[PDB]
């Protein structure tokens, strides 16, 4: 019953910007503290060993310390290679069992306008009895990507799931796709299926509309 | 100068028996402390088991002591015994060492996947680009992880974005892959997506081309 | 043992093998006291069978152990804002040892195949670390002064016994007196005879 | 007999006639987190008579300060919980005793 949760869930910052992450404990733990950098595709690497002393093979600019139940970590001179998940493990004195949810940091893309595309379901999938409608969003920033669906000019809720990729290493972009899953019998009941996207880079919301059967 | 390697992982039925191996390069396993950590997809890392000097070991509170630790000092390696596998046990395994309630060096990692449900092939559905352009392929109803999607047998790499797998309400994974192509090459270049993963041993090739009306 | 009540935050007995009701009448020929400091979040570590970071490395309690253990809060004595570094604990060792022994040797730990030969380098660290304590810690990180009490039953002539002598005397009345074990009834009367000191 | 239970919980007279039955209940009455449903008494003002049940919840008073129904200075709770667990030895193993 450690009951630790890392807040905030996600932040966005770039080179020369100010960013920090705070990890707190529900119960009083001593001066012991540690931080880990978890990136996909390989094992995570450590940051520090003691409360203030760093590791031999880590940048010297990582800063983080605390005395009470609240701890924080921040970076002095941000680099593009330090964008991974952050985790905290202070102490347990018996088995070292303490961790939080985690926090992922992303770098800006000058608030790029999203590229909105709509994918109609294939005829092969319609034979199986399931219709999937996918609204594609690409080359956008920040996370405020609305995929608010409009079926026959009516509101839809609790029928689509969103997936976000990791940031690219070349151009540092986002990628979001939401799939609208419905039964075959409900697919031909309606005619108009559309998804609208609201973004900071767009002055007005952009809606991509396709019709079932209608050219 | 120090590197940790893991072996023995792979697909296994629930309730099976398997022994893991982890050899330390330049380190004696009979002296230092070793730690085991797991990380199921969708959530963070979680400690598994720890070994003391000898005759004592502590496990997780949720589990009922289903891992037994056996260490041989002659081979300088470690052995673990799988017992009473469940659906929640499907996670990545990292070989770790610890000192002073701190972790310094971790291995590359091995995968252990418990499949209560049988392995099924992936269903590929094309995503025809309607009249730059966006096109891709849809992978639905596949299990278990992972799958690798390549375009034109790896020739097409610019603009390819493989979306992470999501868990549906039926317990099956769904994945999408798209690529941004200018509209001037829609009718001149044929684009194919490769969907294949070794758990199912199914090789599916799909062609994506635009078409009139729907 | 009648001075047992001195502190309001006094912790319970949790005696192992000897009930606190019968400690007064039972006699122990030898009493051994072992005092050392333990953090507040492993106060239950001192028990036979139970292992941990300190149970099998600094003080092991045998299964056939008699006596009791006690603890109390002392967070306002051995704590400072700067930090206390006088107390040291051992962390790295080859294996567990026999109970009831003291270890003084603090040689360099061997963890890798290549020996370090007393040089603090890779695969070898100092096993002796300090108790970092602050007065702003939580309810599980206070320095607790703990003393371990053990006895020996049937091993030597016994001298340590509780007070059972009724705390008063009788003159000019026949009572069932108990003079160091013998029970008799009679009136205690002054005698004119001369008695040798032995 | 003299003990924690033989003095304050259950006594058997010298002229008692009958049998004592014991069985291991570690496979049934034990709990992984500990069975606290069964409790025992450790503090009483005087020795308990045989074939007598003590159901008083009064706080035992050692000093002159009145406990006022709660524990504190020279005041302790006579009722204590058992430590019945299946992963421990005979001492923590519950036994079904019928007299
Ligand atoms: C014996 O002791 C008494 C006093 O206790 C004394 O008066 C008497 O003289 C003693 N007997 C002899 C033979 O000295
Ligand atoms: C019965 O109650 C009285 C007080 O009313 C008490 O003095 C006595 O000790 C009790 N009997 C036993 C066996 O404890």
């Amino acid at each position: 019953d450690i009951q630790m949760t890392q807040s905030p869930s996600s932040v966005s910052a770039s080179v020369g910007d100010r960013v920090t992450i705070t990890c707190r404990a529900s119960q009083g733990i001593g001066s012991w503290l540690a931080w880990y950098q978890q990136k996909p595709g390989k094992a995570p690497q450590l940051l520090i060993y003691a409360a203030s002393t760093l590791q031999s093979g880590v940048p010297p600019r990582f800063s983080g310390s605390g005395s009470g139940t609240d701890f924080t970590l921040t970076i002095t001179s941000l680099q593009p290679e330090d964008f991974a998940s952050y985790y905290c493990q202070q102490a347990n004195s018996v088995l070292a069992l303490t961790f939080g949810g985690g926090t992922k940091v992303e770098i800006k893309r000058t608030v790029a306008a999203p590229s909105v595309f709509i994918f109609p379901p294939s005829d092969e999938q319609l034979k199986s009895g399931t219709a999937s409608v996918v609204c594609l969003l690409n080359n956008f920033y920040p996370r405020e990507a609305k995929v608010q669906w409009k079926v026959d000019n009516a509101l839809q809720s609790g029928n689509s799931q969103e997936s976000v990729t990791e940031q690219d290493s070349k151009d540092s972009t986002y990628s979001l796709s939401s799939t609208l899953t419905l039964s075959k019998a409900d697919y031909e009941k309606h005619k108009v299926y559309a998804c609208e996207v609201t973004h900071q880079g767009l002055s007005s919301p952009v809606t991509k509309s396709f019709n079932r059967g209608e050219c | 100068e120090v590197q940790l390697v893991e072996s023995g992982g792979g697909l296994i039925q629930p309730g099976g028996s398997l022994r893991l191996s982890c050899a330390a390069s330049g380190l004696t396993v009979s002296s230092n402390y070793m730690h085991w950590v797991r990380q199921a997809p969708g959530k963070g890392l979680e400690w598994v088991s720890v070994l003391y000097a000898g005759g004592s070991a502590f496990y997780a509170d949720s589990v009922k002591g289903r891992f037994t630790i056996s260490r041989n000092n002659s081979k300088n390696t470690l052995y673990l015994q799988m017992n009473s596998l469940r659906a929640e046990d499907t996670a990545i395994y990292y070989c770790a060492r610890g000192l002073g309630d701190y972790l310094d060096s971790w291995g590359q990692g091995t995968l252990v996947t418990v499949s209560s449900a049988s392995t099924k092939g992936p269903s590929v559905f094309p995503l025809a680009p309607s009249s730059t352009a966006a096109l891709g392929c849809l992978v639905k109803d596949y299990f278990p992880e992972p799958v690798t999607v390549s375009w034109n047998s790896g020739a097409l790499t610019s603009g390819v974005h493989t979306f992470p797998a999501v868990l549906q309400s039926s317990g099956l994974y769904s994945l999408s892959s798209v690529v941004t192509v200018p509209s001037s090459s829609l009718g001149t270049q044929t684009y194919i997506c490769n969907v294949n993963h070794k758990p199912s041993n199914t090789k599916v090739d799909k062609k994506v081309e635009p078409k009139s009306c729907d | 043992y009648s001075v047992l009540y001195n502190l309001a935050p006094f912790f319970t007995f949790k005696c192992y093998g000897v009930s606190p009701t019968k400690l007064n009448d039972l006699c122990f020929t030898n009493v051994y006291a072992d005092s050392f400091v333990i953090r507040g979040d492993e106060v239950r570590q001192i028990a036979p069978g139970q292992t941990g970071n300190i149970a099998d490395y600094n003080y092991k309690l045998p299964d056939d152990f008699t006596g009791c253990v006690i603890a109390w809060n002392s967070n306002k004595l051995d704590s400072k804002v700067s930090g206390n570094y006088n107390y040291l604990y051992r962390l790295f060792r080859k294996s567990n040892l026999k109970p009831f022994e003291r270890d003084i040797s603090t040689e360099i730990y061997q963890a890798g195949n290549k020996p370090c030969n007393g040089v603090a380098g890779f695969n070898c660290y100092f096993p002796l670390r300090s108790y970092s304590f602050r007065p702003t810690y939580g309810v599980g990180h206070q320095p607790y002064r703990v003393v371990v009490l053990s006895f020996e039953l049937l091993h030597a002539p016994a001298t340590v016994c509780g007070p059972k002598k009724s705390t008063n005397l009788v003159k000019n009345k026949c009572v069932n007196f108990n003079f160091n074990g013998l029970k008799g009834t009679g009136v205690l009367t002054e005698s004119n005879k001369k008695f040798l000191p032995f």
